[PDB]
Order: structure tokens, then sequence, then C-alpha cells
């Protein structure tokens, strides 16, 4: 019952995960890696894709 | 998060303020009021066979970047829709605007006539601001092709930095012609613009396929088109020759063409 | 920990893996096994 | 001297009026009720990812009609009245006299070319800044509805946020090196009882801050504008302070007549064709006729005197007003942060 958010935040205080306030994601929500099949492209189908381990 | 039509935004308003141009909004009930259409670029398919024979790619490098930058088909230099001129009313584009009375008489000799109907002026009197642009992302794209193959082999120290600064400036040129993207979730779409860009674009295709077409020497017969490149196929033409056939005929539409495109 | 040596019962899986051999990418693991497994402790 | 911070992401803020912040018009007296400025959490050389918040930048929009070419040079302030009463009547239509308002900032006249439209004779825009910069795009609908208004004006620079306009004003480019001048440091490196102060500093970059302050009254006062926000040593920057290179050039010559970066210093960087001559198109002839049809059609008929040189100075009788590299610098540097009160 608490917010992390303003914490995580660069910012003291403001008085989903869509966006953090002062902050910035990067990951596949928004940002396919190489294809457009997105959902391929999940975290141990492109371990061997572009990494080959 | 925006994805297309912002970053060409930006790298616009930072030339238009430094030639000290000033931009314009559309609202969303207005940008579906422009009277929009869409004249497509039409391209069209191959006919079904095997196609045995080797092929050529002749691999226009942009088609919008180049002809912005070699025909001038700007934003800054909206002045047409010859189709109902007058001077009080124009409405080209999103908007509704007048025109000055004597500069378009004035401007007799230097238009350069759009295939849609928009009369536009040469660079010779404007350089103009979108012009400036993709001149910029062309010197710096050769810049950065010449001194890429210039290091020698640069075992992952700058050519890391070379090549990412390449796709950047690819990912760049690929979507200036988005944010004239015309469409309803877009800011300044100048859906006419557009038309006269991507319609310029299809004539300068067919300008390809009529210098490929009539030249009997380098004789062929042209099968893919598509927008960014064009595909003749090139009948049992023996291609370690086509080798020489490809950059022959590149410089003789070079050549055709007007300077900036390769 | 305590400091009186007392009867370690237990079972040593020090270095057991493979000199010689891609679906699962084995030599890029085996980079971990060659240097870390002549190391004899 | 040689050194500024880089570019990330950041956000607006909606601060209060505060001593170097700019709350001075369209109506000199009064002050503004709540000055968004801008919050950079930018990254400076060899780590220290630190919050600058840049004061003074304003969200600046023009407007469709124009200034009157020999009135509003000698007297401004009627029209910047009508223009910020009109507005004030906006704030009275806002979703939920009135001195020291939430909305509206100086609404002072800038020229220039508009890009849409290719009219080479400069065209005066009143540059309406704002105070709210999430309702711009929200009221410049509500111009666009015309609700109050008897006509629907055009709103300009494509409806761009805050964020992008600050980034377009001084080409602050993202991640991107600068320069300042002699500055101000808002105050130290703060969470000293927290580890940031203990390993996350680094002596090279005390030394790169050898010229933090002149004073020590440089410092600005905890008790009135208090240090805001988690992170390393923050120097606050006026738009007076940015000593960028500031290349965003007159180009004067686009409105006269031409008939009258991204630079390496790597060792090697290494760096004409036929005209189509008549490039018909295959349907551009008959367009090109009709241009000239309708070009006859709406030509003068008196007073033929068609000449480049002629059309810019019958109209460059018009006087010398404020540029878009004048509207920026222009009234607020105003002697930042002299501190006569205490």
């Amino acid at each position: 019952q608490f917010d992390i958010v303003r914490e995580l935040a660069r910012v003291k205080c403001q008085i989903s995960g869509i966006m953090i306030t002062g902050r910035h994601m990067i990951n596949i929500w928004r940002a396919l890696r190489s294809d457009v099949n997105l959902t391929q492209y999940t975290i141990e189908s492109a371990a061997f894709n572009i990494l080959h381990k | 998060y925006r994805g297309s039509q912002f970053k060409v935004e930006s790298f616009l308003i930072r030339i238009c303020k430094s030639e000290s141009f000033i931009l314009l909004s559309p609202g969303k009930k207005d940008v579906r009021k422009q009277k929009a259409l869409e004249c497509v670029p039409l391209v069209m398919e191959p006919e079904s066979a095997f196609y045995k024979s080797p092929l050529i790619v002749l691999d226009f490098q942009s088609l919008y970047p180049s002809i912005m930058i070699g025909y001038n088909y700007c934003y800054s230099t909206m002045i047409g829709r010859v189709r109902e001129i007058n001077l009080t009313e124009n409405n080209l584009g999103v908007s509704k605007f007048s025109l000055p009375r004597n500069i378009l008489a004035l401007l007799k000799n230097d238009v350069t006539i759009a295939p849609n109907g928009v009369v536009y002026a040469k660079t010779s009197v404007r350089k103009s601001t979108l012009s400036k642009m993709l001149t910029d992302i062309l010197d710096v794209r050769v810049m950065i092709k010449k001194t890429m193959n210039e290091i020698g082999d640069d075992n992952t120290t700058l050519k890391r930095l070379l090549n990412n600064k390449q796709l950047a400036l690819k990912l760049l040129a690929n979507v200036t012609y988005g944010y004239t993207s015309a469409s309803f979730s877009g800011r300044m779409p100048c859906s006419d613009l557009a038309d006269s860009i991507v319609q310029t674009g299809r004539e300068t295709l067919e300008k390809a396929i009529d210098i490929i077409e009539k030249d009997e020497t380098w004789n062929a017969k042209v099968v893919y088109g598509d927008t960014d490149s064009l595909f003749v196929y090139l009948p049992g033409k023996t291609a370690i020759e086509a080798f020489s056939i490809g950059h022959a005929m590149a410089e003789r539409v070079t050549q055709n063409n007007p300077k900036p495109i390769f | 920990q305590g400091n009186q040596p007392c009867w370690c019962v237990g079972s040593i899986y020090c270095e057991m893996k493979y000199k010689p051999n891609t679906y699962g990418a084995p030599d890029l693991t085996k980079s971990y096994t060659d240097k870390e497994g002549g190391s004899d402790e | 001297d040689y050194f500024r911070i880089q570019l990330n992401n950041q956000d607006y803020y909606m601060s209060k009026p505060t001593f170097l912040d700019p709350s001075h018009e369209s109506l000199p007296l009064n002050q503004f009720s709540q000055v968004p400025n801008i919050r950079v959490f930018g990254a400076l050389p060899t780590g220290h990812q630190v919050l600058c918040h840049v004061h003074g930048i304003l969200p600046y929009m023009f407007i469709k009609y124009d200034g009157q070419i020999t009135d509003t040079s000698t007297l401004r302030h009627q029209r910047c009245a009508q223009v910020h009463k009109t507005l004030e009547v906006k704030i009275r239509a806002s979703f939920k006299k009135l001195g020291n308002l939430n909305f509206v900032a100086d609404v002072s006249v800038v020229k220039g070319i508009p890009f849409y439209g290719y009219h080479v004779g400069w065209n005066l825009f009143y540059k309406i800044s704002l105070l709210n910069p999430s309702c711009l795009s929200r009221i410049s609908e509500l111009i666009r509805d015309g609700k109050i208004f008897g006509k629907k004006f055009e709103i300009y620079e494509s409806h761009i946020p805050y964020l992008l306009q600050w980034t377009a004003d001084f080409n602050l480019f993202g991640c991107s090196w600068i320069n300042v001048d002699r500055c101000y440091f808002r105050s130290p490196v703060l969470n000293s009882i927290l580890d940031i102060d203990k390993l996350t500093i680094n002596d090279d970059l005390q030394l790169l801050l050898d010229r933090f302050c002149d004073f020590k009254c440089n410092v600005l006062s905890r008790r009135d504008f208090p240090r805001v926000g988690n992170g390393l040593i923050e120097i606050d920057i006026l738009p007076q302070f940015i000593k960028n290179r500031e290349k965003l050039q007159h180009r004067d010559i686009h409105h006269d007549f031409l008939e009258k970066r991204e630079e390496l210093s790597l060792k090697e960087y290494k760096e004409t064709k036929r005209h189509v001559s008549g490039h018909q198109w295959q349907s551009s002839g008959e367009f090109e006729a009709f241009y000239k049809k309708a070009q006859h059609k709406t030509s003068t008929f008196d007073g033929q005197i068609p000449n480049f040189e002629n059309f810019i100075d019958k109209n460059q009788k018009f006087s010398a007003i404020n540029t878009p590299y004048e509207a920026l610098p222009q009234l607020w540097p105003r002697l930042p942060q002299i501190e006569i009160n205490n």
C-alpha cells in the first residue's frame, strides 16, 4: 500500500507501470529487438538468436 | 514511445529556427477536413514466371530525401494548387491561406511544376529549409560512409560508433517522408505535399523505366516495380557482365537524374 | 565455522565436466569449463 | 569553463514564482502565478547523474492575426492588453481583475516568415507565452472551437510539447555536451548520511567544479527555495546563463533574395550530372499551361514591374522588430539573483 514510484524518481514529491516520472524503462513492451514477431523474441528465445548462447 | 513522426519534427524545428521560419499547427478536426486524398504510387507487380534470367537492382538509395534535395518539393515553398488558384484564398495542405499578388507572376520563371499541380520554386532563389535538412542528411551520410570505408580494419573501437551513427542517419531518412505521413494521427499532415512528392517519385521511377526500355544496347525489360527500388530482369545477360552493365546503367540514370541521387 | 575441526562428512563435486565435445551452445559454456576445471581445487 | 552536462529524459515542473524564476509585459505590474520551468536530469562528465532546475523557459506559441506595421512598434501595450484580456475570458472558460492570474503569460509580438505558406515578407504573429504547458493543447483547441471569440485562429509551432520547444530554443540537443559561463549553483551535494556522498563522488569532478561559487552567497536559500530531488550537485541555469554555441543563425537572406555540425577530428576524414532540360512529367505541360493562364488571370494588369529586388523593397520600409532569435533572450536576464531583499 506504498508508493515506491516517487522514491524511485530522482525528484522527491508529486504534490500499471506505464512510465516512471523522472525515469525511463527500455524493454520489449515498446521496443522490438529484431522482428515484427514481438512475442517470438522473448528473452529465452533471443538468447540464441543474437547472442548465440 | 512516440516512435515515428517526431524526430523529424525536432530536426526540422531546429533547422527552421536556425533559418527563422515559423511553423504552423492543425487541429484534429482540421486534420480530418483537409480534403485529404492519396495519389498513391502506382507501382506494379511482376508477372508469375521463374525469371531464370539474371536481374538487376536499381537501388535508389532514397526516394523522398534525394528528391526533396533534388527537386525542392519542400514544405517551405507550398504556394501551388493550380487547380483553383486565386489571390484571396488557397486551401492547400492543412489550412486556407492567401497569396501576394505579383510574386507568383514574378515567379513565372522559377517554378518547378509538380505532377499533381502545386507550383514549387527552385532552390536558386530559396535554398529551402527541407532541402537544407536533407542536404545535411546526405552530407553527414556520405561523411560517415567514407570515414567508415577509410579507417581500415578498426576492430570494434570506432567502427561500432560509425555504423550505429550510420543506422541512426538511415533511421532518420526512412521516416522523413513521415510527418508528411498524412493520417488522422499526425501533426502537420500536408497531404497534397505527400501526393506531390510520391507522384514525382513515381514519375522519376517512370523516367528510370523509359531510360531502361529505350536503351536497346543495354537490352532489358522491367519486371518488379516498387517504391524504394526497381528490378528489371536482364534476359540471359551473363551476370558477371551484368556487374559492368549495372554500374554503367547506374551512371546513365544518375546522369539523367539531378545531382544528389545515387 | 566453529574453529574446532569436526568430521566433515561430505561428498566432493568439485570439477566434473568434459574436455572433448551445438543447439545448446556448449563451447561458449565450455569456456568456463577449461580454466576453472584445470585448477585442481 | 569548458564543461557541462549531457541531456537525459526531462519533464516540466509547475513551480510557484521564486527569485531566479522570471515573474516579469502584457501587464508589467502583475507577476505570474505559477511559473513552469524545466527540470533536467542530465548526465555530467564521468558519471554524476545530476538534476538541475532550469528556470526561464515558458511555453510560447503564436497566433494568426498580426501586429500593425507601424503602430505596435511605437505602442504594444493596448494590443497586448486586448490579447491577454481575451485569454482571461478563456481562463474564465477553463474547466476548473484577476491579478496574478494562473495560465497566461506575456503576449508580445514576434516577426518571421511563416514556414507554412512561403511569404517572403515578414509577418508579425503574437507570441503568446503561457503558464500551463499541460493545457496549451486544450486551450488551443478551445481557440480552434472559437467558443468565445468570433473567429478561429491558427495556433503555431505544430503544438509541440514544452520539452520540445525548450530543446528547440537553445540548440540544447539530447545527450550532448555543452558549456556554461560563470554561474550560480543551487546547493551542495546533499544526502550526506546516505552513501552517495562517500563513494560515488570522485575527485576529478571537484577539480571540474573548482569554479562553482563566487562569494558563497551563490547558494540558494533552503528556507525559501529548497533543494528538491535526490541526486548529485545542482548548478541552476537561466536561459541567459546558457553559454552554448547558440548556432541558430539569423540566415537573413531567407527574407532577402539569393538573386541579390557533425565535424570529426579523425585523421582520414574522407569526403556533376546532366540536367533533365525541360523535365516534362507527361502531364505537367497542361499544368504549366493552366499555371500561365491563371497567372495572367491573377496578374496585376497595372504597374507591371516584376523584379525580385522590387518586391522586398516595397515591403522593407517595415521596421526591425523582435526576431525569433531575439525573442528567446528577451526580458529575462533581469540582473539575476541580485537579491536586494533578504
